[PDB]
Parts: C-alpha cells; structure tokens; sequence
C-alpha cells in the first residue's frame, strides 16, 4: 500500500 | 436507488460540495447516483467518481490493516477476528459496488481511449484492493481479474496515447505496483516502471509548461518506487 | 438496537479496536450499545464514549462550516442549502443521540462527582453543538439548556473537586468557550478562564509529576484562549 | 470552534 497513484 | 429522484446535475454539484466538505461517503453516493442515470461521464465527472471511492476505500484499507495487524499479533476471544471480518466485508462491498458501476455500464459504453483506459485502470485497482484481503482460490481468480483489466488498459494506452499522457503514466504506475505488491513479480514491476519512466522522459520535450508539470509529477512517483525497490 | 445481541465486554473491546482503526462511527455505535446495556460506565468507558462521539460530531461540524460558508458566499439552485441542511440534520441527530444516552440514564445514575460532572459537561457540550447550528427561538432554549448543564457541573466541581482536577479544568475551559462563542459573553469567558487558571496555579504544588503534567496541559489551553481573547 | 477541550 501507499505505492500507488495518490489521485485518480 | 435513493438518488433516483435527484437531477443528474444536482448530484454532480453535491458531489463537488461533498468533496470540499471531506464527506467522501456522501460524495460516493452522489456519484453512484450520477452513474446510475445511465449517461456517460465527462472527464471531470470520472475523476469525481474516482476521488470519492478512493477516499472511501482508502479509509477501509487503512482500518483493515490496523485490525489485521492486531489480529496477527493476537495469534503469536473472537472479537478482533469478528471486527476485522466486518470491516473486510464492508471493504469488499465497496469494491463490488465500484466494479458493478464499471460493469453497468461505464466500460461497455466507453469508446474513447481516455475514458476506456481510465475505467479499465479503475477495474484493475478495485480488483487489486479485493486481492489485498483475499486468501485462497478466490485470491488467484481476483488477481487474474486485476491483471486482465490492467493489461487491456495497457494495450489501449500504448496504441492510443503518448508516453507522457498522465492517464497512461498513472496506469503504468499502478500496474507496476500490482506486480510488486500483489503478483509477487518485483522484476516485472521494476521493468515496467523503468521503461515507463524512460519513455516519458524522451517525450517531455513535446510538452507545454502545464503538461510538463503533470507528467513529471507522476514520473517522480515512478522514480520513488524504483528507488524503494532497487 | 443492533448491538443488543453483543456482550457488553465485547462492545467495549470493539470500541477500543475501532478507536485504533480510526473507525469512529463504529466506535460510537459500539459505545452506544454498551450504554444501552443499562449498567454504569467506568472512567475508561466514559472516555471511550466521549472520544467516539467527539470525533463523529467533529467531522460533522467541520463539514457544516464548509457548507455554511459556501452557502453564505452563494447569497452575496437549491443544492447548497439542501446539502447543508442534510449535514445539519445529521449533526443534530448525533447530538440528540448523545443527549438521549445521557438522559437514559447515565446522568440519573451518576452519583460520584467524577462521573456526574463528566456527563453534565458532555450535556453542555452537545447542547452547545446544537446551538452552533440553531437560529430562532430554538436557539435561545438550546443555549439555556447548555448553560444549565454547565452550571450544574460547575457547582458540583467547585464543591467536590480540587481546582487542578482535569475534569474540573476541562469543564471550565468549555464553559468559558460557551460564554465566548455561543452566549455573547466574552467578559465572562475571560473571567472564568483567568480565575480557573489562577486557582489551579496555586494548587500545582500538591501534585505528583503525572498529575502536574495533566493539569498544566489544560492550564495551557486556558492560557491559549486568554491570549487569543485579550 | 477549535477553542474547546481537544479530548474528553
Ligand atoms: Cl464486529
Ligand atoms: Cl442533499
Ligand atoms: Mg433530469
Ligand atoms: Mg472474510
Ligand atoms: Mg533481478
Ligand atoms: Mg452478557
Ligand atoms: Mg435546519
Ligand atoms: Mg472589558
């Protein structure tokens, strides 16, 4: 977690 | 549903107010109501739908991790398992709701690359969140559903979008994270992030000041993961 | 209610897990279920009840302020007013729920000063939150209900608790804020905060290291408001 | 708001 895109 | 009597435009307006108020469950309900009007979503509307559910599921994922960690420490009464299961079921229900909206009928009617890639990336994302909490047999099928959605999105984005396109970049970032965190394929994760970064770098010269800012922001996220992983 | 079939001890345990998970709506539902078992609450349990609803109503108050501000700017379609009204009604419902629990029957059965002052302070607090969103006629009666609850709590705390008691200090802080923010009585707010601070200062010499830390923390909050107000 | 006690 927390590695992905932080917005759409 | 409960939003059936509200105007589409009123639902969109209230989704925006709910965002400003940090009322993301309301925002998601409003955007669900807007999707259920049956018309396609504009670029702005797609992003409102995604912001809403990202925040809802993000809270659930954070809670699930806290409870799962306490539960695993507890195994070194049934209450921790029960409550973790409750949150897990709620998380799964939100993911199923989002996947339902994409399947009824956002993806089917999405013909342009910008909309179809956006929705297929979302489908990969929400199967990925299901995979984070899945265990046996189901986990394998959920992982394959995530992979298939991301792969179709990737195929379209490489054919139809420039390598600096922020939708394309964000999809590559998340598919790379899928490889690393879900699919036990860190080398594929690294290869995808590096190739994505390098191909975007070579296209930056084509970009306006504002497009440059948008693309380099996501390139930095790719770099951040590469630094963490290598 | 829905928690009727769960053990009291299981509800308390799950309230604590929900707190760790920052699932405050769940936490409030669990603590409501615990109150509805009909037994008195321990000191720890009272604080769990208050933490839960403080966080729930705190989110609602923040949202209401954002929406009310947008609505007032809008008056320099009906959607902003409608959505502000929706959030306001939800906020009022939470406050009514808390006040209902205090009236059925936490305050009635609270005989010790530490419990009765705690509950009466809560009653003042949640009438105060109702007053923040009230307008005509109702506002006057709500303000008087808040005042009466705080005043009874004050009378008990001055008779039964030392001036450094953190419950007494927190009550004085909030009653002073009531005077300043709700009752249009800034001079009473300042007088109460100053006298509270000064009387606690003179009693600090009696306190252990840990009691000293607890009391001086709230004294600093009183000082912070005095600095803002003077 | 934000002047009151920040805990119970
Ligand atoms: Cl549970
Ligand atoms: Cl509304
Ligand atoms: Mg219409
Ligand atoms: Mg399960
Ligand atoms: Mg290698
Ligand atoms: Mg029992
Ligand atoms: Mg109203
Ligand atoms: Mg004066």
């Amino acid at each position: 977690y927390d590695l992905s895109l932080p917005f759409p | 549903g409960a939003m059936g009597s509200m105007e589409r435009a009123s639902l969109i307006q209230k989704a925006k107010l709910a965002e400003q108020a940090e009322r993301y469950e309301d925002m998601a309900a409003f955007m669900k109501g807007a999707v259920e009007k049956g018309e396609e979503l504009s670029c702005e509307e797609r992003n409102l739908l995604s912001v809403a559910y990202k925040n809802v599921v993000g809270g659930q994922r954070a809670a699930w991790r806290v409870l799962s960690s306490i539960e695993q420490k507890s195994n070194e009464g049934p209450e921790v398992r029960e409550y973790r299961e409750k949150v897990e079921t709620e998380l799964q229900g939100v993911c199923d709701t989002v996947l339902g909206l994409l399947d009824s009928h956002l993806i089917k009617e999405a013909g342009d690359a910008e909309s179809r890639v956006f929705y297929l990336k979302m489908k990969g994302d929400y199967y990925r969140y299901l995979a984070e909490v899945a265990t046996g047999d189901d986990k394998k099928r959920i992982i394959d559903s995530a992979r298939s959605a991301y792969q179709e999105a990737m195929d379209i984005s490489k054919k139809e979008m420039p390598p600096t396109n922020p939708i394309r970049l964000g999809l590559a970032l998340n598919f790379s994270v899928f490889h690393y965190e879900i699919a036990n394929s860190p080398e594929e994760a690294i290869s995808l992030a590096k190739t994505t970064f390098d191909e975007a770098m070579a296209d930056l010269h084509t970009l306006s000041e504002d497009s440059y800012k948008d693309s380099t922001l996501i390139m930095q996220l790719l770099r951040d993961n590469l630094t963490l992983w290598t």
